[PDB]
């Protein structure tokens, strides 16, 4: 029969998802690039990035995200395979012995089922009592996050509502709540509900929302402060907190789709925003204290920021430093100012990052006649477009040209 | 002192020596197979340079070249820097346009690159583009004549100008990599194939760009042209055209004749005297032909969403002629003709498979159904294949196919022999017991072909990565993988340490 | 068609079921706008009848950005 | 009285009145400016073109966008081709009634007038081996999926359905005089389902026996054409319209009736149940949707569960197909077979069709009902 051979010349480079946190020890802020299967663990220090263990997993990771139970000085790390293959990780160190640990695992699937429309959804709760999944379009699978899972158990609690778009778990209120933007046969919305762990089943939400934007897309929970919920739409910014609102839909976003955010100040005062055309913005939130203890919000602002790579990965580290991670070409690490500069941007340009990108063609090719072939590889996309020409070995092409063959040595002399 | 370890240099005496080339105290082996020892992604694995030998270095201080070496060797001496240390040194070469495909002139020394621009149309103009992309920034331009769509009420008038693509043809310097010369294509008319070659005859050497005219609110289109365009004296010309009902969505050359396939119909054509192209003949069973690749007289169809499919050409007979065809409706990512008996492909469940044509044909029926032989779960969505190792031919293994995805993996895909699968196979086995992978995961568990309907367990291939994984096992461990093994040195030998790690360095000098 | 639906308290308007579910939406929306486009339609009215002699005195109350 | 805030409050809302898809929460309006909702310009949604959706996959995921694959499903179901016409070349006139796929497709095991199954090689189109199976004629027929069983039942024969054995030994390997339909367990094959009338029977294969009969007398409906069949989750019966929970032996929900004939069958997702023409809920029992091109046609998904079929069953039968989606239940073909449709068996790898139709007019004196191979997915 046939019989053939499989290696990896590149390891994957564009990136799927990036967490910060504090994986790797108590008090040191670090970076989870996940890329397809790659774990890189980065660190954030003054000078730019720094590696520490790179590790390889069975599995394009789809769902990343930290969490720090009640117990634990660290932190942990769930991650979910394209395969359903979940696992809950921890770093630990011991000198030169570096390790990760698998605290939980398990296949979690379902025999039946319709997977999705909008891919895997995988949310947190902030208090950290369970792990919510999207999976297979017309339930919701819960994960109960405790040390009685020495293989993840699972719950399927059926959403009565089916095309759902996005999903979070919103901030403080007391008991763990569930956000939608669901797609009605007529019109589209945005219901709540409420997970009872003990009884499997959906207990009453607090918000109706009846009608939100026809293009609403994704589901921003803002914090402990002033609690609440942001839907970016296609055309306008809502806020809905219960009884309260408000709505933006200002004339910068009116080009291009938001398809990523992140959370930049820890009350939820700031948050980034990126789009399909590279832009980023800045969703700035103005923090009313209206009263003795009462803390509500009374504006929404939209600034915009410049022009970076077509990002997917938005993360905000420290010290005014943000990393672009791009799937489409060329993932860079990017600093905001406070002044302006003359284009009005923010954005300061630092060490970037080599992607190969959606590779779309190639050619093995030789321009020097050699027994080595170089490869122009396609790679990029809408203006990350570019050609890349990938050569083994070391190229000490700026050459002098000196004719002296079979010369013993030549040593300096100074004065 | 440790243990020590014998290294393959050559048949003459080395040097091994460090320096500073600019910073970061470099180190650099002068030897007849020369290497730079010093880091391979903050690892200790040898990296070629691009010098034959190797003899002395010489620390010279050079007026155009700072902190530079030069190198004593049985030939010149080179005053030469040594740049950022890695296997795959990648150039970047940025067009601020989505590039679709790329070819190679031998004869003249130009790329040829299509490509994608977006641009809003205006309201009292025609359109305008977003940014100063590397299209119209060129050195020449030239714009699509010879209105012969011209009939058709199809283009109507849009109200907004709602982001239409504009395609050209890029054609791009050898050495300095300035792009020469752009074509922009008719209105609305996309470009999905490119290659490059020499049909019938006529000494000249071709670009043969095939077309689609594009309409949203539509359905799959019928028009388009194929046009074949050269390049005298850096000035691209239009020599011939032919307007053909359907999408023309991959070429090859087959035998000094432009094979196509325009919208499930393989399109064999000839080049005349005249500057033109005759049909010689046609093939019909296809859902939709997007993909062609030949190897001498046999011709390779990827469908949309059947399968491969092997097409003969009998010249005798003036006609094409089906060998034989796989049945189970894989979606085609990829494909690409191995050792014209055994066919890979690629598939949009992130999956590889090799098909077989068939050699106990006792009857006609089980000599027209193809046989997957092999299954396997590549993660990764397979684009592009192409043959060509990126290592030094010396002059095993037997050929080199390497793929590109969309996620810049690149990977190499080759054929073992009899004896060395059942050699590695085994091998696997034992180190699927050893090396703990994160997250609990069964390697055949992961590697195994799962479209939406199957779940078969993954044969036929060896997963390199896993065994190129055993140079990193240390030797109280190893020990373990080495069990009552077997060794082929027709003779008959239980495996040993030094001899299995032997093989995987013998594998990992591919790549 | 009043009890399976949206509740119209008995108005003869659009009787049909996907244009009732638009008059549900648009009766209970809460229409806001701010003081400054009345204000300049008030202005751009009075000057425009003859009546001006408030304009200069309504700029006293708010900010007029056209004279 | 009015105050001017009523007045531009009212005039602002009879202008929001023109939007198509209206919001709640709207932002604040302008009063220099028109007013007009933001429509959905999608944008991930992947194009209408099927090579421009070839070009977006090449860099984007599996299918190019937002409901990528359904339209790779419209342009691969509208369009089939006769490849072959299998006639019965005895007796001049073909006399076929039923029609399926063997479990490895290379025999399609049509069924004659006569009682008799007749093999024939979809390559060749040879008669293979004729199997004396019936008396009446063969009204069902289907096999099992690991190519050891098969199920088929008669017009009138005094054993109604057989469960014969295709392994190498042809025998009646168990026997029933009473049901009129008789049909496996999805998943777990070990079982074999039947009904006569509104009584509904479970049985073994291991040894034939009455497993449990279920029948409520309070809660039928008495449909013409019962067809007890189970959930591809092998827990839920669909007899007389009416779910079945089979841990217990209890009935769960009785559905409304509409259309005196038809009895359900399930979706393949394990979410809904599809009678006739009404789309009802497994969980919520809530009328989700209502199809009216389903009005009384036989349905037939494919293998993988994303397209349905249909087949009229109107006097004439199938003067087309009927080409349909199993997410939004959107048409996709309806292909003009001039002749009647009598029967439709699908592959389990989506190539080919198998379909009973009928030659001349409708004479039920003379019937040339023949076997007609369509391909799909090419023009």
């Amino acid at each position: 029969m046939s019989y053939n051979y499989v290696v990896t010349a590149q390891k994957p480079t564009a990136v799927n998802g990036c967490v910060t946190g504090h994986f790797t020890s108590a008090e040191d802020l670090n970076l989870l690039i996940a890329k397809n299967t790659r774990l890189e663990i980065y660190v954030v220090t003054a000078e730019g990035l720094r590696p520490v263990k790179e590790v390889g997993m069975y599995g394009k990771i789809a769902v990343m995200e930290l969490f720090r139970p009640k117990g634990e000085s660290k932190d942990l790390l769930f991650i979910l395979t394209a395969k359903y293959n979940a696992c809950i990780l921890e770093y630990k160190q011991s000198g030169e012995s570096i390790d990760i640990i698998t605290r939980a695992h398990g296949n979690v699937q379902d025999r039946i089922g319709r997977p999705s429309e909008t891919g895997i959804i995988g949310i947190i709760d902030p208090e950290c009592r369970m792990i919510g999944l999207r999976l297979y379009d017309g339930l919701f699978k819960v994960i109960p996050l405790d040390r009685d899972n020495k293989e993840l158990k699972a719950f399927n609690i059926r959403l009565e509502e089916l095309h759902v778009i996005d999903v979070k778990f919103l901030y403080g209120c007391q008991a763990p709540t569930i956000c939608f933007v669901y797609q009605d046969p007529q019109g589209r919305h945005v219901k709540t509900y409420e997970v009872s762990l003990r009884e499997k089943e959906f207990n009453k939400g607090p918000w109706k929302q009846e009608n939100v934007e026809a293009e609403a897309s994704m589901v921003i929970a803002v914090p402990e402060p002033f609690g609440g919920a942001i839907i970016i739409g296609q055309e306008s910014i809502t806020y809905h907190n219960g009884d309260k609102y408000l709505a933006i839909a200002p004339p910068i976003i009116k080009q291009s789709t938001i398809v990523c955010h992140n959370r930049v100040d820890p009350n939820g005062s700031r948050y980034l925003l990126g789009d399909m055309e590279g832009r980023l913005f800045m969703l700035l939130l103005e923090k009313e204290e209206q009263m003795d203890g009462t803390v509500t919000l009374k504006d929404l602002r939209v600034e915009l920021l410049g022009e970076t790579s077509i990002a997917e990965c938005l993360t905000y580290l420290d010290n005014g430093v943000v990393f672009v991670g791009s799937r489409l070409g060329d993932s860079q690490l990017v600093k905001l100012n406070v002044d302006s500069n003359e284009q009005g941007s923010y954005v300061v340009a630092m060490e970037t990052f080599t992607n190969l990108g959606p590779i779309v063609d190639m050619c093995v090719v030789d321009l020097e006649r050699q027994g080595q072939g170089q490869l122009v590889t396609c790679s990029g996309a809408f203006k990350e477009g570019s050609l890349r020409i990938i050569r083994n070995g070391i190229g000490i092409h700026e050459h002098a040209s000196i004719d002296l063959p079979g010369i013993k040595g030549l040593w300096p002399l100074r004065s | 002192l440790s243990d020590r370890k014998k290294v393959t240099l050559g048949t003459q005496p080395t040097v091994l020596r460090t320096f500073r080339s600019l910073s970061t105290t470099n180190v650099f082996a002068c030897s007849d197979r020369p290497t730079v020892i010093y880091s391979s992604n903050h690892k200790l694995v040898f990296s070629n340079v691009n010098l034959k030998e190797v003899n002395y270095m010489c620390p010279l201080n050079s007026d155009g070249y700072p902190d530079s070496l030069a190198l004593a060797n049985n030939s010149t001496l080179t005053i030469g820097t040594i740049d950022e240390i890695q296997k795959l040194h990648i150039r970047t070469v940025p067009l601020y346009e989505s590039p679709r495909k790329i070819c190679y002139q031998e004869v003249s020394q130009c790329f040829g690159v299509l490509s994608s621009r977006i641009e809003v149309q205006d309201t009292s103009g025609g359109t305008t583009a977003l940014r100063p992309s590397a299209s119209t920034q060129a050195l020449s331009s030239s714009v699509s004549s010879s209105k012969l769509f011209s009939s058709s009420t199809a283009p109507h008038e849009t109200s907004f100008g709602e982001e239409v693509e504009v395609h050209n043809l890029l054609i791009i310097d050898q050495h300095t990599f300035e792009v020469l010369h752009a074509h922009q294509f008719l209105q609305n008319e996309y470009a999905l194939s490119l290659v490059s070659c020499k049909l019938g005859k006529d000494p000249n050497t071709y670009f043969i760009v095939g077309t689609a005219m594009v309409y949203p609110e539509e359905a799959e289109p019928k028009q388009g042209r194929i046009v074949v365009f050269q390049y005298s004296d850096g000035k691209l010309q239009t020599v011939a055209e032919k307007e053909v009902k359907g999408a023309v969505y991959s070429m090859v050359e087959f035998n000094g004749k432009l094979l196509a396939s325009i919208n499930s119909t393989v399109r064999l054509y000839e080049w005349t005297t005249e500057k033109e192209l005759r049909t010689e003949c046609n093939h019909y069973n296809n859902i939709m032909a997007l993909y062609l690749k030949t190897k001498g007289d046999f011709i390779l169809v990827g469908d949309l969403m059947r399968s491969v499919l092997l097409l003969a050409y009998k010249p005798m007979e003036g006609n094409f002629e089906e060998i034989a065809r796989d049945f189970n409706p894989n979606w085609m990512s990829a494909v690409e003709i191995l050792d014209d008996d055994n066919f890979l492909g690629a598939e949009n469940a992130f999956n590889l498979f090799v098909c077989q044509k068939d050699s106990a044909a006792t009857t006609d029926e089980e000599r027209q159904h193809l046989q997957e032989v092999g299954l396997f779960h590549l993660g990764e969505f397979v684009n592009v294949f192409c043959h060509g190792s990126l290592v030094m031919q010396n002059l095993p293994t037997q050929g080199s196919v390497l793929f590109g995805t969309v996620n810049g993996m690149i990977g190499l895909v080759t054929s073992l022999s009899e004896s060395w699968y059942n050699l590695l196979l085994d091998m696997q086995n034992r180190l699927n017991k050893v090396i703990k992978s994160v997250g609990k995961i069964e390697h055949s568990f992961w590697r195994s072909f799962h479209t939406e309907r199957k779940t078969e367990p993954a044969t036929g291939f060896i997963d390199g990565d896993l065994i190129e994984s055993f140079l990193d096992i240390s030797r109280p461990k190893m020990q373990e993988v080495v069990a009552n093994l077997q060794y082929d040195d027709g003779m008959k030998r239980e495996a040993t340490a030094d001899d299995l790690i032997k093989v995987v360095e013998e594998l990992t000098r591919i790549h | 068609i009043e009890r399976v639906s949206g509740k119209p308290l008995l108005i003869g308007t659009d009787v049909s079921l996907a244009r009732l579910q638009k008059a549900d939406v648009v009766a209970q929306s809460r229409i806001s706008f701010p003081e400054k486009e009345l204000l300049l339609l008030i202005r751009n009215h009075l000057i425009s009848k003859g009546l001006g002699e408030t304009a200069t005195v309504l700029t006293k109350e708010a900010d007029l950005p056209m004279t | 009285p009015p105050t001017l805030d009523s007045i531009i409050t009212e005039y602002l809302r009879e202008q929001h009145a023109r939007c198509k898809n209206p919001v709640a929460t709207c932002p604040p309006f302008s009063l220099f400016t028109p007013h007009q909702c933001p429509e959905p310009k999608q944008r991930r949604q992947a194009p209408i073109n099927f090579t421009s959706r070839l070009n977006r996959r090449a860099s984007f995921p599996k299918y190019g966008g937002v409901d990528g694959g359904c339209f790779d499903r419209h342009l691969i179901f509208s369009r089939f081709r006769p490849i072959s016409v299998f006639r019965e070349a005895n007796e001049d006139e073909s006399g076929f009634t039923c029609c399926a796929f063997s479990a490895r497709e290379r025999f399609l095991m049509l069924g004659t007038c006569t009682g008799q199954l007749k093999l024939y090689n979809v390559f060749s189109g040879q008669e293979e081996a004729s199997y004396n199976c019936h008396n009446s004629a063969i009204t069902h027929l289907e096999p099992s999926r690991d190519g050891s069983l098969l199920l088929t039942s008669a017009t009138w024969s005094q054993p109604l359905s057989a469960l014969w054995g295709m392994k190498s030994v042809f025998d009646m390997k168990h026997s029933f005089t009473e049901d009129h339909y008789v049909e496996f367990s999805k998943h777990s094959q070990d079982r074999v389902i039947g009904t006569k009338g509104d009584i509904a029977h479970i049985y073994d294969i291991q040894t034939g026996n009455k497993l449990l009969t279920l029948f409520n007398p309070d809660l039928a409906n008495n449909y013409k054409r019962n067809c007890a069949t189970f959930n591809p989750t092998d827990d839920l019966v669909l007899n007389d319209g009416v779910l079945w929970d089979v841990r217990s032996a209890q009935a769960i929900h009785k559905f409304d009736k509409f259309n005196m004939n038809i009895s359900g069958v399930f979706h393949p997702n394990g979410l809904e149940v599809i009678i006739n023409t009404e789309i009802w809920d497994l969980r919520t029992f809530h009328l989700l949707h209502t199809v009216p091109a389903l009005d009384q046609c036989r349905v037939v998904f494919n293998h993988t569960g994303t397209v349905m079929y249909g087949a009229m069953l109107q006097s004439p039968f199938g003067s087309s197909f009927r080409t349909f989606n199993a997410t939004d239940y959107k048409p996709i073909a309806t292909i003009d077979v001039k002749r009647n449709i009598f029967d439709l068996c699908t592959d389990t790898k989506d190539c080919y069709l198998a379909v009973i139709e009928n030659q001349g007019s409708m004479d039920a004196l003379n019937m040339d009902t023949v076997c007609r191979l369509y391909e799909v997915g090419r023009q």
